[PDB]
């Protein structure tokens, strides 16, 4: 399971368009 | 020995994730938490996946993405800060 955030660890303050 | 030898990548991934970075700054330039966050992810990596060519071909892999695709820069940024902890100082699982 997520032990991390990995990539949402990002998405929680800045992402794009995605 | 360790892998394929005494291979040594340090130099190329740490100027290699820079160019990544300095493009990062370009791009999240209104997000300067990004840049920090990846340098800071690749501090707290085990320096042997770091020093290693497999982080290589993350890296030209990813950071050229990024170049060609800023659209989904961060999802590059995303792998590589996943990158550096899932196979460096956590690598029980490779």
């Amino acid at each position: 399971g997520s032990q991390e955030d990995s990539d949402s660890e990002l998405e929680q303050y800045f992402t794009a368009r995605w | 020995g360790s892998h394929m030898g005494k291979k040594c990548y340090k130099l190329e991934n740490e100027k290699l994730f820079e160019e990544f970075l300095e493009l990062c700054k370009m791009q999240t330039a209104d997000h300067p938490e990004v840049v920090p966050f990846l340098y800071n992810r690749q501090q707290r990596a085990h320096s042997l996946f770091l020093a290693s060519a497999e982080f290589c071909n993350i890296l030209s892999r990813v950071l050229s993405r990024a170049r060609s695709r800023p659209a989904k820069l961060y999802v590059y940024i995303n792998e590589l800060c996943t990158v550096l902890k899932a196979h460096s100082a956590k690598k029980k699982l490779n």
